């Protein structure tokens, strides 16, 4: 099971999933800044392709679907990350990428 | 934005044809009322002076008589069932409401009737289980297929004995379809973590066995559902108190009214009388044509009330009450705001799986031709649904294009230059009328069926081409300014 | 809801206290301990409070505590949307 | 109240034609139907077709068309009915029925033509 | 188009007894139901007895009921009167352009 990024960058970042069926666990999107902690951004339904933002987060950032691959549109490092089903949230990673 | 005279002139032209229409109808009953009552019983009560009333709908006769019998004590019993639950234990709340919703259906329709409610739900839960779209869709629309046929349809009228069950049942089951397909298609969707415990059978069991929309009530969300009756925040039974006096006194004045309409104009008999149809004055018409819509109206105003009355007692939200069918002038907005609950429904698991709106033209079409072939499918799927659907179908297919045509940069900013803005509201007002005229023929095969669409449409268009429709398009020309200057305060 | 952990760093006990209650409205408390090395991205420790992913802190009620290699320690909470992550925790090498 | 009188029976030729009329009285409303059902000496009913006498709309079974013909008289409410190329196997009674409001069922009968092709 | 069939063709009771018509539709008349009974004596001409399915006519006795709900239809007699003595034709009305059954005889000898 693999996340890989669209390495750096200096905007469009580029999530895509092997190891498991794409359709059946959400993606979600979070980004460290050097200065401060993980933050949340949202996530996207990778079935009905609903996402939801968080509200500052609004209007800037878009999530698009382009199923096993997945993709957002700010010095922080932004990570994908699967969500399971139930009990529990972020199971896998990817290694991010850095913008600057 | 129109001066203010202008548009009281428009008020007092779109109240006068109601009303003249309205005493045209009238008159002609009370001049055929010894006619009409050899070929169609009419009621004596001692409602309105000794007036008699035409119960010919078969909607309000059907469930005014299940009302009277059974239905009232059954929706009283739940909200003082409900209340004491609250207070007592509010936490089991949920399964002793689907506990009393499934011990109601029983003892109104049987065994067979918990029965076969339930047996339509397992085997939804079960296909859900596979998490697809097209699986859930296809299985519930094969249980729907099997309500209309005609070897299930004698097996299930042997196990009442009355015929007034047996379309009880039917109507129950119509209706649960859909509560049961919304489940299903939203287990197949989960993918949060804290929603996945929301899934589970006994979920599903009491979401389908809420009492209050059981037999004809109008589709309820299931996110909503699922919110309230997990809250265990309740709300100052004192409050709860004061709101059904309210509820009750709107509630009956608009049964006052419904029936005040059917002791006055007897426009269901005459619709069944196409004969006398052809031989009416072109005033009758129109004012037939406003008392059917006025009284459908009115009457889904007493039909969807009383649960949404209910509703709110148990705390929820319920779809929002029909607006008032005297104020729509476009087919977009018709269907928007009538049926809430049931647009909710479609837009939600009919209209964007297909990916409407999103793929431009073509995509728009085929998504709202989707939508409207299964309402027209669901409600029975006869010839004259289906004509129904096609004209509704192509009605909002041009509005929509149009719509777009005039928001073109290019155009838009040309008739922004060159016309005032209250020219462009006038133009608009007269592009409406075309449309609710149209509107008006299609719901009017709804309500009477093709024979009536085809008296209408030559005794309006044909027959009186010159005359007759420049009138009915004048003063439809002015009922939709009134209209469209009441929307500004909504949409 | 907003957390705060203390302390920030600590040589070789987390505690995430938060404003409001973290139980969800379905009746379980949705909170997780992700480690993450330097140069590395979060790893999930406990899936759920008490209970391991793969340490085994405990906690209950409002606060929160984990128990028992070198990284920083971020406590989240799902149950409450948005969802909130912690301030983070740096384990000093001494 | 409403009352149908026919005219008398008559004795035709084979390959010839026959007029027989229908008059209504007592009618409150003003769309009402006139049909025409034929009956064989010891066979059932069958209905030909309806003639309006005050509107001059008419239908046709499909066994009886292009060879009935079905006219009016507003003024004195009358109705025709007429057959040509007459058989033996046109020998019936046929009654002039009148229907109700709704045009649903035939409420008033006359007495019947006696027609004899021979 | 709708064909119309009638059973039994004759049909011999003895006076007092019960009688059952049966009438049957190719195609279901269900709209209130267009089906329509009507009474014909030997000497005279048809007369109007049950109209809507069920629905009595005015002066007709209270021993004669109909019923019936897709295309199978029924006409019961609850004890015959001797006076009762025609043939019984049932007629589907303005669902289609009017189609007559074959008729039932009653022979009380
Ligand atoms: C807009 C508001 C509400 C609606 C209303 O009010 C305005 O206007 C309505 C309409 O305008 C009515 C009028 C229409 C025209 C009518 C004409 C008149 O006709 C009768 O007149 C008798 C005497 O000549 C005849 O005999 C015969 O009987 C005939 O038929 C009578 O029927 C009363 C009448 C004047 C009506 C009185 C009641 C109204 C005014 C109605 C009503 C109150
Ligand atoms: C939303 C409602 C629907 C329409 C309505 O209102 C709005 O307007 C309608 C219409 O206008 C009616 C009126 C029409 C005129 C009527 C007249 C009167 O009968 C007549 O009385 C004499 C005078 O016309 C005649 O001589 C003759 O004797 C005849 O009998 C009686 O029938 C009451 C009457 C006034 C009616 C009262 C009820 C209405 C008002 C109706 C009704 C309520
Ligand atoms: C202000 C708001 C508007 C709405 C409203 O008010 C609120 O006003 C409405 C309207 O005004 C109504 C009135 C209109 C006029 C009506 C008149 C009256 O009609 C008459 O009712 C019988 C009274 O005896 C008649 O009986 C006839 O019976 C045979 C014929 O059928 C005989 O022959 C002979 O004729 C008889 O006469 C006949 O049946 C006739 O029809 C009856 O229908 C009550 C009546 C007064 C109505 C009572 C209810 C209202 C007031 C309605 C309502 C409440
Ligand atoms: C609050 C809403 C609106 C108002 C309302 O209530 C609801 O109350 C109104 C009012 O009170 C009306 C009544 C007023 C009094 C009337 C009296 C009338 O009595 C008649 O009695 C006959 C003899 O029996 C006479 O002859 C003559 O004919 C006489 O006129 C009767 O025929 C109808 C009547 C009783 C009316 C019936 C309809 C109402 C009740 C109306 C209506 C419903
Ligand atoms: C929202 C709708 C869209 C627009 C509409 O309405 C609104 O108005 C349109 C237009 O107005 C049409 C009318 C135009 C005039 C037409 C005239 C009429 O008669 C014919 O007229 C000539 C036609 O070639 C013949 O010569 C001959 O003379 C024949 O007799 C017949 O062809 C129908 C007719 C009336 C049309 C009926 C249908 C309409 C009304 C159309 C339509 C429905
Ligand atoms: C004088 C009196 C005269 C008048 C008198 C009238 C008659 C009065 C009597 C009636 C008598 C009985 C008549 C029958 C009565 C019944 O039986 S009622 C039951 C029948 N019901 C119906 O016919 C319903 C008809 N069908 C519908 O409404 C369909 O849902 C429609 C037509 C497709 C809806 O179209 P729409 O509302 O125009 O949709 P649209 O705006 O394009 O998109 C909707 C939303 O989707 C959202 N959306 C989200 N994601 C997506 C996505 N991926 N893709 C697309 N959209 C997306 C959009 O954002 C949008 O919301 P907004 O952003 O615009 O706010
Ligand atoms: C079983 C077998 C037998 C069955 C037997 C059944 C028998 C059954 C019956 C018989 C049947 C027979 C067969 C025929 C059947 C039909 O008759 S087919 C009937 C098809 N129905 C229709 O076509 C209905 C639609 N017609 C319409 O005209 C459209 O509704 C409308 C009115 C154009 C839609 O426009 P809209 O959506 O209201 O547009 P909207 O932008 O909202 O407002 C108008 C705009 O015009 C702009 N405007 C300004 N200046 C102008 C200007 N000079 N020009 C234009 N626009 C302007 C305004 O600014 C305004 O935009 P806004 O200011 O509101 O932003
Ligand atoms: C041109 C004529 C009419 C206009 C412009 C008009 C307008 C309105 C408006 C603006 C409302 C506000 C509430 C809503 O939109 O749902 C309303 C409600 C209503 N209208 Fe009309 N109306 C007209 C004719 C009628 C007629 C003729 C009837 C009955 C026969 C009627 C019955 C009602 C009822 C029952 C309500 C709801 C009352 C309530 O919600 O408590 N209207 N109407």
């Amino acid at each position: 099971i693999q996340l890989v990024q669209s390495g750096p960058e200096l905007v469009k970042i580029s999530c895509k999933a092997s190891g498991y069926t794409f359709t059946n666990y959400g993606m979600n999107w979070v980004r460290q800044a050097p200065g401060k902690g993980l933050k949340w951004m949202g996530w996207i339904n990778t079935y009905t392709g609903e996402p939801t933002y968080a509200d500052d987060f609004k209007g800037r950032f878009a999530f698009s679907l382009e199923t096993a691959y997945l993709q957002i549109n700010d010095m922080a490092t932004y990570f994908c990350a699967r969500v399971w089903n139930y009990d529990y949230y972020f199971d896998y990673w990817g290694q991010g990428t850095t913008l600057t | 934005m129109l001066p203010r005279w202008e548009l009281a002139l428009y008020l007092l032209a779109s109240l006068g044809f109601h009303f003249y229409s309205f005493y045209e109808v009238y008159k002609v009953s009370r001049e055929h009322e010894e006619e009409l009552d050899q070929e169609f019983e009419l009621e004596t009560d001692t409602l309105f002076g000794g007036l008699k009333k035409d119960a010919t709908d078969f909607e309000w006769s059907f469930w005014m008589e299940w009302g009277k019998q059974w239905l009232v004590w059954l929706l009283l019993g739940h909200m003082v069932v409900s209340q004491m639950a609250t207070l007592l234990a509010r936490k089991h709340r949920p399964w002793i409401l689907m506990l009393y919703g499934m011990w109601a259906c029983w003892c109104v329709l049987g065994t067979p009737g918990v029965a076969m409610v339930l047996l339509h739900t397992t085997i939804s839960f079960c296909v859900a289980q596979f998490r697809s779209q097209l699986l859930t869709w296809l299985c519930s629309l094969l249980l729907l297929s099997t309500l209309r046929l005609q070897g299930v349809e004698e097996v299930k009228r042997r196990w009442y004995k009355t015929e007034n069950e047996y379309y009880l049942l039917q109507f129950t089951l119509t209706v649960r379809c859909l509560y049961y397909t919304s489940f299903s298609l939203e287990l197949c969707w989960q993918q949060l973590p804290a929603a996945s415990t929301s899934y589970s059978f006994p979920w599903m069991l009491a979401y389908v066995f809420y009492y209050p929309v059981l037999h004809n009530g109008p589709i309820l969300s299931f996110s909503e559902f699922i919110k309230q009756m997990q809250q265990q925040e309740h709300d100052s039974l004192k409050a709860s108190l004061c709101v059904l006096a309210l509820g009750l006194g709107r509630l009956l004045c608009w049964w006052w009214l419904a029936e005040l309409m059917a002791h006055l104009m007897y426009m269901h008999a005459i619709y069944s009388s196409i004969p006398l149809l052809e031989t009416v004055s072109c005033w009758t018409l129109g004012g037939l044509a406003l008392a059917q819509v006025l009284f459908f109206y009115v009457k889904y105003l007493v039909l969807f009330g009383v649960p949404a009355l209910l509703m709110r007692l148990d705390g929820l939200t319920p779809p929002a009450l029909p607006r008032c069918v005297s104020t729509m002038f476009s087919f977009t907005g018709m269907w928007r705001y009538f049926d809430v609950g049931l647009h909710n429904f479609l837009i939600r698991y009919v209209y964007i799986p297909v990916g409407g709106s999103q793929h431009g033209l073509l995509g728009t079409l085929f998504s709202t031709a989707m939508t409207f072939a299964f309402v027209s499918y669901w409600h029975g799927g006869y010839d004259y649904l289906w004509c129904w659907a096609a004209l509704n179908w192509l009605g909002v297919t041009v509005e929509n294009g149009v719509r777009r045509l005039v928001e073109t940069p290019c155009i838009q900013d040309s008739l922004a230059r060159y016309f005032s803005p209250q020219a462009r509201r006038r133009f608009h007002a007269a592009l409406a009328s075309c449309s609710t005229s149209m509107l008006i023929l299609s719901n009017l095969v709804f309500l009477g069926g093709n024979e009536v669409g085809k008296t209408y449409w030559n005794r309006i268009f044909i027959q009186g081409w010159p005359w007759v429709t420049l009138s009915v398009l004048g003063f439809l020309y002015c009922y939709s300014h009134v209209g469209i200057a009441w929307a500004q305060t909504y949409a | 809801v907003l957390m705060t952990q203390t302390p920030l760093s600590l040589p070789v006990s987390i505690s995430c206290r938060s404003s409001q209650s973290i139980v969800h409205s379905n009746g379980n408390t949705y909170l997780e301990w992700y480690l993450q090395k330097p140069g590395q991205s979060p790893k999930l420790l406990i899936y759920r409070v008490s209970n391991r992913f793969s340490f085994s802190g405990s906690g209950s009620g409002t606060d929160f505590t984990l128990k028992i290699d070198l990284g920083v320690y971020y406590c989240f909470q799902g149950s409450h949307v948005p969802w909130t992550f912690g301030g983070g925790t740096k384990l000093e090498i001494k | 109240q409403v009352q149908l009188r026919q005219s008398g029976a008559e004795l035709a030729k084979p390959g010839a034609s026959v007029k027989m009329s229908c008059k209504a009285s007592g009618y409150t409303f003003t769309n009402y139907w006139l049909h025409w059902i034929k009956q064989r000496p010891g066979q059932g009913l069958e209905w030909i077709g309806y003639i309006s006498p005050n509107t001059g709309s008419t239908e046709y079974s499909q066994k009886f068309k292009d060879r009935a013909t079905l006219t009016a008289d507003k003024s004195s409410s009358t109705a025709y009915m007429q057959l040509s190329s007459l058989t033996s196997e046109d020998s019936a009674v046929y009654y002039c029925a009148g229907s109700r409001i709704t045009g649903t069922w035939f409420a008033y009968w006359g007495q019947g033509t006696l027609v004899t092709v021979s």
